[PDB]
This record gives structure tokens, sequence and C-alpha cells, in this order.
């Protein structure tokens, strides 16, 4: 077999120059799950410049300067997290791939998280003044509680442990942004910024698959390690999740200070922390009280919550 | 006499949920070259991929001998799909004319296991 006596170019480039390189094979696929994911993310391609945000002006203009500034800051916070995952996180996954197709899928993830970041710019272009936009960038730079979150994950992307890099890569789309995503869903339950909410539902339709895929690939690799080193990786996951829940709770308490959302937003955050754990193959230890949010807000996320005959 | 028929892809989320339940379970094969025959009544538990119903589950239910024994459906997925969350359950409900009993996420929570165990007991006595 050509495959078993050759390496992928990225394997050749970073890990093993001793063998010759093989072209990607899309006709003989090691894992069919890669084709499912590839087909879905590529057919789900979208641009925010194709959603009309200008219909949010009537509801946006009725919000006082307090709420407008909160939306601009929150979204500018999410833009930073997407910028991290697009420029660092997702491209770092490529070289640590189990399969050839996984390399290409993480190139798609990087690009699409880049489109997520860009989508906030198009919202701002239509809704926000130059001043509101520039104030949010200053606030994001000078907010240590905000900065601490990305600062905790980035070292795992640049270090030489691929499984900790993978867990970080799964933690971003799986948990870190939901505290912020609470806000647009909160407003769209009250009939405010409904078009903006459509961009968020498109972002999350991408995020859900990013989280699933990174968690699925994490599980394939840990299964090959001994029971002792498997328990050690589980320890690191919960230790990291504990630290990131701590940093997120701090951040959200400051972000939502005066608006009285923090509690609900943190519960939404932990609902998704539970989902992050399930996507890595661990049970959710979170109670119904810790993870409950108002139905009207949850309905904005999902309203649902060959044949012979 | 409580029986589950389930489908699960290579990711095994639905498989792992079903193993946490009390009721005996039979797996629909991933390999489309393979089929099963079920001769007892069962609750169907399937994930969603939107073609919302996995092709292997359509093949299973396309056998009149198999689909006559369905006592209802439970469907899984992820709420991040919005209007598409767990729509395999509804689609199967409409085709078979059987009740949609429950909806859940990934490998299920502690709550989901308690409710499905109860709903399977109450479905086989009703
Ligand atoms: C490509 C892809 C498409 C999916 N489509 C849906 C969907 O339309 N609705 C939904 O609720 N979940 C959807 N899911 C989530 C799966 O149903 C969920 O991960 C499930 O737990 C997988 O079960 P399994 O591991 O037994 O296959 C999708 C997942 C993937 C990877």
């Amino acid at each position: 077999n050509y495959y078993d006596r050759s390496v992928s170019p990225v394997e050749y480039a970073y890990f093993d120059q001793s063998q010759n390189m093989r072209a990607i094979n899309w006709n003989k696929i090691v894992d069919e799950k890669d084709l499912e994911v590839w087909n879905r993310v590529t057919q789900n391609f979208w641009l925010p410049e194709n959603i009309p945000v200008s219909n949010d002006l009537p509801s946006w203009n009725e919000l006082d300067d307090d709420w407008q500034q909160l939306i601009t800051r929150t979204f500018t916070g999410l833009t930073l997290l997407d910028t991290v995952q697009s420029s660092i996180g997702d491209v770092a996954q490529i070289k640590n791939s189990l399969t050839e197709q996984e390399q290409v899928i993480y190139a798609n993830f990087a690009f699409m998280v880049g489109v997520h970041a860009r989508s906030y710019g198009t919202i701002f272009s239509t809704l926000c003044t130059s001043e509101q936009i520039e104030e949010a960038h200053e606030w994001v730079v000078d907010n240590e509680a905000l900065q601490a979150r990305p600062k905790a994950l980035i070292p795992f992307y640049t270090a030489d442990d691929p499984l900790k890099s993978k867990i970080a890569a799964a933690l971003m789309p799986g948990f870190l942004l939901y505290g912020g995503f609470y806000l647009p869903f909160y407003l769209s339950a009250r009939g405010k910024l409904p078009n903006t909410s459509d961009i968020i539902r498109l972002i999350l339709r991408d995020k859900v698959i990013h989280n699933f895929y990174s968690g699925y690939k994490y599980q394939l690799k840990v299964a090959k390690l001994s029971p002792e080193k498997q328990a050690e990786m589980k320890q690191f996951v919960f230790d990291l999740l504990d630290k990131m829940i701590g940093l997120e709770k701090t951040y959200l308490h400051q972000l939502y200070d005066g608006f009285g959302l923090a509690d609900e937003a943190i519960r939404f955050s932990l609902y998704n922390a539970g989902k992050f754990l399930q996507n890595l193959g661990y049970e959710s230890p979170f109670t119904k009280e810790e993870t409950r949010i108002a139905p009207e807000v949850f309905a904005q996320l999902s309203a649902r919550a060959d044949w012979d005959f | 006499k409580e029986l589950i028929v389930y489908f699960s892809t290579q990711s095994n989320n639905t498989h792992r949920f079903v193993q946490k339940l009390d009721a005996e379970s039979i797996r629909i094969p991933i390999d489309e070259e393979e089929r099963i025959k079920v001769d007892e009544d069962y609750v169907l538990i399937v994930p969603t991929y939107s073609g919302a119903v996995p092709k292997q589950v359509i093949h299973f239910l396309n056998d009149p001998d198999n689909r006559k024994h369905c006592l209802g459906v439970i469907s899984s997925g992820n709420t991040n799909f919005g209007d598409s969350f767990a729509i395999a359950g509804p689609v199967i409900s409409y085709k078979l004319k059987v009740p949609l009993l429950y909806q859940f996420e990934l490998i299920g929570t502690k709550e989901d296991v308690e409710e499905v165990n109860r709903i399977i007991s109450e479905t086989f006595n009703a």
C-alpha cells in the first residue's frame, strides 16, 4: 500500500522527513465521519453580508446608550475569541490530524470562524457609530477579566502536547462564547435585534460541529492511551474547565453589571459546559438548577425543545 | 420483554446513552450492506443528521415486518441546529403513525436516563 509507506505533507514538514509524501485521497477515505462533517460545513457556507441587519435599526434605536454599548462590547469580546480560534487555534489542529481529510476540515474551521468574527463588523457597520465601535475596542484591550480567558487557552495551541491543544480547540466553540450569545437571544425573545439573532444562529450552526469534531478526534486519541494516562487527561479537562468556568463567571459578572443578566448568562454558559464535556465523552455533572434558562430565551436557540411507504 | 432498537454512527453518542438504560438493546448496522430482523415490540432511539433520518434507519423501517413492532420513537441531536433539533423523531412519528416519546442531546444527562427508563416502562404497560 502507498499509504503505509508515505506521509501527508504536514507530517513530512513538522515530524518525519524520512519518507516521501502522498497526495490526499478523497476516493479511499479512512473515516466516513470526515466526509459527513466536510459535506455539512461546506454546504452550510454563508457570509454575514447576505443577511439584512438594517431591519434591526427600529429596535436598535429604541435601546438606550447603556444597552447599545453592552451589545457593542459583548460582540467585540466575541470577535476577539473568534480572532484567536481563526488565527491560532484551528490552524494549530491541522498538523495533529489522525486523517488526511481532518487537515482540510480544520482549514475550513479557521476560515469560517474568521467569517464569524467578520459578521460582528457588518452588524456594527449598520447599527453602531464610529465612537461606539472604537470605545468597545479600547474596553476589550483594557479588560483583564476578558483578556484572561484567551490568555489561558493560547499556550496550549503553541505548546507541543496535541491532546491539550485539542481540548482547548474544543473548549472555544463548546463553552467560552455562550455567556455572550445569551444577550442577542435575550433581546430577540423581546422582539429586539431579530435579524442580528439570525447571524448568531448561523454562527452556532457552525460552532456545534466544530465542538463535536474536535471532541470526536480527542476521544479517538485518548482511547489509544493506557487507563492511567486516560484518567490523567480526564483530570486536566475538569481542572481546565474549572479554571475557565471561574474566569468566565468573573468576566460575565463585570460585563452584565447593572443589566441583571449575569446569573441567567452563567447558567446558559454551564448548560454548554455540560455539552462540551459530553462531546469529549465525559458525563455532565451540572444539575438542572445550575443550567436552567427561561424557555422564551431557549426558544430563540431552538423552538423544537428512499422511504418505501 | 422491554426492548430498544437504536442506530448510532462511528461517534457512538446514541450507543453510549442506550447502554446507560435498563432495557435490552439491538443496534441497526452502520454498514448499508447489512440489515436486521426484529420479531418483538420495541422503542426506537435514533440521532438526527440534516434527510433528517439516517439512511440505515429508513432501510430498517422499510421492512414492514420491522416497522409493525415500533411502540414509538425517541430522537437525539443538538439544540444548536434550532428548527432541525432532533427532527428525526417527528419525521419517524409521522411516517409510522407512532408517538414521539422523548428528545435528548449527545450521550444524555442523569435526568434523561431516569425519564427514558420511566417512559419505556410506561410505554410497554400502556
Ligand atoms: C454533520 C452533522 C449533522 C448533524 N445534524 C443534526 C441535526 O440536523 N439536528 C440535530 O438535532 N442534531 C444534528 N447533529 C448532532 C447529532 O445528532 C448528535 O451529535 C448525536 O448525538 C450523534 O449521535 P451518534 O453519535 O449516535 O451518531 C449533527 C451532527 C453532525 C456531525
